[PDB]
């Protein structure tokens, strides 16, 4: 039937309905006049609902009449939605006019079931150097950016865009999930100007929007795709952050009369992060190929929200800030960053012993470090004094000029391709680039251009 | 052909009489639990029937309202529909048909192979059995490992803790522990808790894929699952595992994040509103994880001709437990992590420092520790394991001086290189189990001397080529230490004579 | 907090009072009837006013009821007030005919038939409801409609339903479970 | 591979078996309300009386 | 009277008594028809009760019967408690039938009064030499026993538990604080075989146990020590972990709704110790002795537990890995071990010199090993050859064969008086045995025994 | 909001009026806290008599009840 505004406190509405007309969890109301829309969130009993308005409320008023729609929040779907810009709701939020959809799906579902998922080991090649050797990646699998502020997770997610989207022959959705405006402007011109806008189905919810957009826009994007998956199709699925959606419940939690837990967060973080991961996967109808940049509250790795998120991930890529402040981009750790893929029968024995090798020679020159500060380093052995020259050229050899960063470095990006990495890393743990300094090798791509820039 | 008429002569022979029963009426929905008016006469644990098929379990049993949580989805329920007492506590399917089998926290089959055809069922929870009803522990569980194996020796009806920080080989040592009992006789469970879907696939792929599926029970409780079943899956799986120990037989069961239960009884726990404590967790967080690990046990003969009722005489049955804990940062001070520590017989630490350095199973010699210790060990490898202790305790002592070697005095030279040949040792490969005999022609090589002409980096190949070479030349040699793991003098002088003409040959 | 639990302590003064002086039918009346006036629209709003004092809101509620409040109602009115309590007179009028129906040994049954009333067979069913609830029984039939044919009985939280629908229901889950 | 067809077979015969069943219980609803009214109303109420 | 349950929640359950009949503070109930006890923790008001389940809460519902019995958990006391095991509540938990018991006691009540203490300090002479010497302990005196497992601690508990009942007529007791099932039923079979099973009796609260026996069962065990020594003895009682009795109060004071302390501990942390460690005193009849095992959580020693617990503490016996590596199976470490006794003003100027000049000549010849190691033996004077010559004859008397022990030394057992564990000591010190070899000097018992075994 | 000290089900104010200002009876007791309903002029600070020789100090003085 029609219900009424009863309480409003900041993003959360209360709406009171007849006894025998109460909408179900997750249902969408409409108010009348104001244009909002409110999610039913919980059914506190007695005909009153809990809801999350999907707009502003500084036009609401308490008795304003709500109206139930029957459903929860259904998007638009399918190859009408290709080459759009759409808000959570699925309206339009560019100026091209209405979307052409056939079909509108609900962005509530169950994750596929134990017996419908599928396996699979296909390599797929990035371009990056400390990507492609210690972290890589497959084909329908799902990677995790883990970073701090200012590090590299949005460059780096665009380089790969760049390396296997526009090559990519499927479609994509792109989710800009509590991203900064500006971003979202660059990348939307730069799909238009590249002429791949045509292939991507793009879904913003910036951070100047209420709690409930920023709560539900991770559902949409993941509708859209799970549209593509079903009809057979291979699809990459790109999330700017979804830190944002673990924070936009934060927010609200209280207010929906829920006690704190540890670090103050939700009680339910670790439910409402599964609801939405187990949905992002690759069934055995089609494959998502999904990246996700995931936000670390202040550097720290062990911070309930990043922590959660390891075990939902097959390959982790972990970019440190004290890589970052050396000038080292990309400023991905070698030791911390991981991948399922990363196994002699998958990749091969060569690459493995080189990756394994790397690792070995950065972890023991971690720990002679502190000797060569306090010390000094003609206190080392001649076996140290090799290793610790190598650990540097090593460490330099895996920073890499990037297409998208030349407005950053003004050099010219570079593509390498797995063979030349191995190749390189391999040359240096051997000792064919012993006599070249440790600046021949910082920003330069395959190790030929190292000995070029070694001469001048 | 034609099934659906005589499945139909069957249903019509059910009962259609009114039945007397305890009701009431939901008044609110919100996060998984449904709160609820009626319902006098429900008992703590008793399991509510709601409108569709879905079914709850009464925890808080207050005055004037019922407080359930939901064993499934709980987004279709709705305030005014109705809510009935069905008499009974939880329970789950029990006995051999569940091996090879992947079921939910419930024991429903999520593998798509069929029903299970189960002639039992029993109580998930229980009480453990009392002090005089047990036996001491002094039957071995081998692992596969050297480095568990030999200083780390886990027996039958122990509980011994995997902890350690993220991907640095947690699973892969339990799976590994699994894998091994294929031709033992010890039956296995592994228990997924809060795992994704596809990664549980992937360790049943690989028992699958090494012969040990056959010997396992599955037991899943996913990440996108509810927090009820999430905390009640180890219990289920404790509960299945009971079924071989009370009847005279023996097993062991994998916890695979004991952590992950801890956070869903938390969700659970401050979404009733029940006071909290340290870093959120209720009250009772200790008494859930102790009320769970007592069960693995050794029970006494009289115990199991008591319960078979004389059927089954003179066994001793027993529930080995591995249960494993995520330590963050390698803090063991956290509270679940300080309350399983104190709770189990031993505990294995796994190092991010040593898995990072190629010491791929990052076993921490130096603190892990089982207090039952030489018990649970067999006479060849009890023998063996002691000189072990001593060079790597020693090789701990002396680790700074392997950039003076030279300057060294001859004798601590001569113990740092065992040190480090022992040290090399301990390295194995994934997948790769090894049995009494093989691993005690590793152990005796190193700790007769066999290994010091050896350049620390052969040490492997060198173990590789000597099982290879015992394999072929000595089968009936491993044949016999592999029959009890037993230790003679024509044993020693057998195993001596075959590296002495390995050395002078291969 | 439920009302229930709020009004709890009040409607155990007003029955243990009004058994102790033989009123357990004055109370009834007072109860039902304050409850009536305090639910009025006009009588709703005069009870949310800032301005007027706990005496004052009191007198109005006793003004209004009048003569259908003993001198003993009209001091546990005023002690609700006092309290500020008197959006609880609903539910403390509820829980007083609950623990009078307990001490005069009677339930009030819901009987729901699929198209029936008779006394032959109201009667035929009270005899036996009376014998397993061990307390005399006051029906309260009415018409159902959606069941096929039968009867559900309700009476307290025990629900013994006879209704072909309910034979549906089982029929339905054996299939599917 | 062998197991995987033949419990894809007994998978099909279960799942149409539900279907038939609920369409069967179905029909019964249709059939069972004529006769019920009449017949069983006096039947079922004196019946539950004895119960 | 009786009362009825009306709420459940876990182990807390409220009850509701006729006003005429509330149950007092600390008061035991019974639920009708069904094995539970309910111990009353604080009086609501109205007639309602808040007690915590001294059992499991599963199938219990709203509305059963509850009876009160008029005193607080009352347990068997006296002869018949020897030789059984027990649980919080005093009920035989081995299968060895009903206890023979004449009286029982309720375990709640007041500390001994100003009045009712001592009038001085009395050392217990233990028979055992280190102890004796090093950690003397004081007759109702309070024992914090340090160390890991695997180095003697239950053989230790033996002995004391053999040679007060046999040198002394007393009895013991042991309170299993959150005890291990495995190994509390190892520790019965180990006190059988050795056979001081007969001078013991064993209360138990397993860790599977709801947290209100855990905290209770010290209150038990310590109840049948009370009756003892007001049979005119001297009694010794064993609390497995000093620790976990904190923490069952802590488990309790959560449950209950109280309002957290400092790092997480109830805020009735050192009243709740002070109730238990003030029963334990030598009183004009009797005297109490306590042995209590510590655990010190994240190593630090000024976390709130250990900081409480030693202000109850008069010694320290500390248990050594490396002096077991050694031989000398007792594993006392004379450095690190501590008592208050050690005092010229208690114990005599000639005990305290004695204990003081072995505590000396034991830290140089540790200093003067570390000189040995890294420079040789041959760099040493005459006078620290001298020196370390008679620290290892020291280091080897402070060995002892123990009557529970003889089936690992293969030797009969021995009881030292004070008086000749002092003149052994002092002799060594002045050099009046430097002639005979230091094996003379092991497992010996009296300084006589080392003369003969020398002879020979 | 929640329930005060001074509804209980025994608290009936049969008679409209007030007296004994000296005496009050015990509610509620919890942790060496103890609620008092009727102690009309005791004053902050005042030591209160209990039965068995036991005395206790008023700390919290509120409109329904006193808090010692
Ligand atoms: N010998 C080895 N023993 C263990 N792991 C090994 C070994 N050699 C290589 N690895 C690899 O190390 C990684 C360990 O992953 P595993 O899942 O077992 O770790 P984990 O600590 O349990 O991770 P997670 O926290 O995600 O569950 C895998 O990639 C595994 O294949
Ligand atoms: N690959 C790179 N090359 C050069 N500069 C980089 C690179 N990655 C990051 N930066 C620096 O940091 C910024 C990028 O940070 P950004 O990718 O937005 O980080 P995050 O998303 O983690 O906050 C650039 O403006 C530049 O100054
Ligand atoms: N006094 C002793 N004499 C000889 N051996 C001992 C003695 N005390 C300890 N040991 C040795 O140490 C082992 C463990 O001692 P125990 O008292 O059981 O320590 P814990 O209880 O911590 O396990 C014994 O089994 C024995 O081998
Ligand atoms: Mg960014
Ligand atoms: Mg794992």
């Amino acid at each position: 039937s029609s219900g009424r505004i009863v309480q409003i406190i900041g993003a959360v509405i209360d709406v009171e309905f007849p006894r025998d007309a109460v909408p179900s969890i997750y249902e969408a109301l409409k108010v009348q006049g104001v244009e909002t829309t409110l999610e039913v969130q919980q059914q506190l009993g007695d005909g009153v609902v809990r809801s999350i308005a999907m707009g502003s409320t500084e036009g609401l008023k308490r008795g304003l009449n709500v109206d139930s729609t029957g459903a929860a929040i259904s998007v638009p779907v399918g190859k009408a939605t290709l080459g759009r810009i759409m808000d959570v709701l699925g309206n339009p939020i560019d100026e091209a006019g209405p979307i052409g959809e056939e079909e509108r799906w609900g962005i509530h579902r169950e994750a596929p079931s134990y017996a419908d998922q599928a396996g699979g080991n296909e390599l797929l090649e990035t371009g990056i150097k400390v990507i492609d050797l210690v972290c890589p990646f497959a084909k329908g699998g799902k990677v995790g950016l883990f970073g701090g502020a200012g590090v590299g997770k949005t460059v780096n997610m665009m380089e790969l865009i760049r390396n296997i989207a526009i090559e990519h022959s499927g479609y994509s959705v792109f989710a800009g999930v509590g991203e900064r405006t500006r971003e979202g402007n660059d990348f939307y011109h730069e799909m238009k100007d590249s002429n791949v806008l045509d292939k991507v189905a793009l879904v913003y919810g910036q951070m100047n929007e209420p709690p409930g957009n920023r709560l539900r826009v991770a559902l949409t994007g993941l509708t859209m795709a799970e549209k593509f998956r079903d009809e057979g199709r291979d699809v990459l699925l790109f999330i700017d952050n979804i830190y944002r959606y673990t924070l936009a419940g934060t927010e609200v939690s209280a207010l929906l009369g829920r006690m704190p837990s540890a670090v103050g967060y939700q009680p339910t973080l670790a439910e409402e992060m599964g609801v939405l991961q187990e949905r992002i996967t690759s069934t055995k109808k089609g494959s998502i190929t999904s990246i996700q940049a995931v936000y670390v509250p202040a550097d720290d790795l062990t911070d309930p929200s990043p922590a959660t998120t390891f075990a939902h991930l097959d390959a982790t890529v972990v970019l440190s800030r004290d890589i970052a402040s050396l000038g080292i981009y990309p400023a991905v750790d070698p030791l911390d960053s991981t991948s399922r893929q990363l196994d002699p029968l998958v990749i091969g024995q060569d690459h493995y012993d080189t990756a394994r090798g790397v690792q070995y020679v950065l972890q023991r020159y971690k720990e002679l470090k502190d000797i060569i500060a306090i010390l000094g380093m003609d206190e080392l052995s001649e076996a140290d004094k090799l290793l610790v020259a190598r650990a540097r050229k090593i460490q330099r050899f895996l920073s890499q000029p990037f297409f998208v960063a030349e407005v950053f470095t003004g050099s010219p990006g570079k593509y390498v391709s797995l063979k030349d990495t191995i190749a390189g890393f391999k040359g240096i743990l051997n000792g064919d680039y012993d006599h070249l300094p440790e600046q021949a090798f910082y920003m330069v791509g395959g190790i030929e251009e190292a000995v070029e820039k070694a001469k001048k | 052909s034609e099934i659906s008429e005589i499945i139909k002569g069957r249903i019509e022979k059910l009962d259609v009489a009114s039945q007397a029963r305890n009701e009431g009426t939901i008044v609110s929905v919100s996060d998984g639990i449904v709160r609820i008016y009626g319902l006098a006469d429900v008992m703590y644990g008793e399991m509510i029937e709601f409108p569709g098929g879905v079914y709850g379990m009464a925890l808080n049993l207050e005055q004037d309202s019922v407080g359930a949580v939901v064993l499934g989805e709980y987004q279709g329920l709705a305030e005014g529909m109705n809510a009935k007492c069905t008499g009974r506590i939880l329970e789950v399917p029990v006995g051999p048909e569940l091996l090879g089998r992947v079921v939910d926290a419930l024991g429903n089959p999520i593998d798509g192979k069929g029903p299970i055809d189960a002639k039992a069922t029993d109580a998930v929870e229980k009480v453990a059995p009392g002090v005089i009803w047990r036996k001491s522990v002094d039957q071995p569980v081998q692992t596969g490992y050297k480095s568990v194996d030999a200083m780390i020796p886990v027996g039958r009806g122990q509980r011994e803790l995997i902890i350690g920080d993220r991907q640095i080989g947690k699973t892969a040592l339990a799976v590994d522990a699994i894998i091994n009992q294929k031709d033992s006789g010890i039956k296995c469970v592994y228990v997924a808790i809060g795992q994704k879907q596809s990664t549980i696939a992937n360790v049943v792929r690989k028992l699958e894929e090494n012969g040990a599926l056959a010997n396992t029970i599955v037991v899943a409780a996913s990440a996108s699952e509810s927090a009820a079943l999430q905390y009640l899956a180890p219990y289920s799986g404790c509960t299945m595992g009971e079924y071989f120990r009370d009847r005279g037989e023996d097993a062991l069961i994998v916890y695979d994040d004991l952590s992950k239960q801890a956070v869903a009884y938390r969700q659970i726990s401050l979404l009733l509103r029940r006071p909290p404590g340290r870093e959120a967790y209720p009250g009772d967080v200790f008494y859930l994880h102790s009320r769970l690990l007592e069960r693995a046990s050794r029970v006494s003969e009289e115990y199991v001709e008591k319960f078979t009722n004389g059927a089954v005489t003179g066994k001793t049955g027993s529930l080995t437990a591995l249960p494993i804990i995520e330590t963050q940062a390698g803090d063991v001070s956290a509270f679940v992590p300080t309350n399983v520590i104190s709770i189990t017989d031993g505990q294995i630490f796994l190092e991010s420092a040593m898995f990072n350095s190629g010491i791929r199973p990052a076993v921490n010699a130096g603190i892990s520790v089982s207090r039952v210790g030489g018990a649970a060990q067999t006479k060849i490898i009890k023998k063996l394991s002691g000189g072990i202790r001593t060079a790597l305790a020693q090789y701990r002592e002396l680790a700074a001086f392997a950039q003076f070697a030279s300057d060294l005095d001859e004798a601590t030279r001569k113990q740092l290189e065992h040190g480090q040949r022992v040290t090399e040792l301990m390295k194995q490969k994934q997948y790769a189990p090894m049995s009494i005999a093989e691993m005690s022609l590793s152990l005796y090589a190193a700790e007769r001397g066999f290994l010091q002409d050896v350049e620390i980096a052969k040490v492997g190949s060198f173990e590789q080529a000597l099982i290879s070479y015992f394999q072929r030349e000595h089968a009936a040699l491993l044949a016999k230490i592999n029959e009890k793991g037993d230790f003679n003098d024509e044993i020693d002088a057998g195993i001596k004579a075959g590296i002495e003409k390995f050395k002078a040959t291969q | 907090a439920e009302l229930t639990t709020l009004a709890r302590p009040y409607a155990k003064a007003a029955f243990e009072y009004a058994q102790a002086h033989q009123q357990l039918a004055d109370w009834s009346a007072a109860l039902g009837v304050l409850a009536a006036v305090s639910q009025d629209d006009t009588v709703r709003q005069l009870l949310k006013e800032p301005q007027l004092t706990s005496s004052a809101k009191a007198q109005s509620l006793i003004d209004v009821c009048g003569d259908k409040l003993n001198a003993p109602a009209q001091n546990f009115v005023r002690t609700v007030a006092e309290n500020k309590r008197l959006e609880l007179l609903p539910t403390i009028a509820e829980m007083y005919e609950q623990l009078k129906a307990e001490q005069e040994k009677s339930v009030e049954v819901e009987v729901t038939s699929a198209f029936t009333l008779s006394k032959e067979q109201q009667d035929k069913l009270a005899k036996a409801l009376s014998a397993r609830l061990s307390r005399e029984v006051r029906l309260h039939a009415s018409e159902d409609a959606s069941l096929i044919g039968g009867v559900i009985i309700r009476a307290g939280d025990l629900v013994i339903d006879g209704s072909v629908r309910g034979k549906l229901a089982k029929l339905a889950e054996a299939l599917k479970s | 591979a062998q197991a995987e067809i033949e419990q894809e077979l007994n998978s099909v015969k279960d799942a149409l078996r539900a279907q038939v069943g609920a369409l069967a219980v179905t029909g019964a609803e249709k059939i069972l309300g004529a006769s019920i009214d009449a017949n069983a109303h006096e039947q079922l109420v004196s019946k539950l009386a004895a119960e």
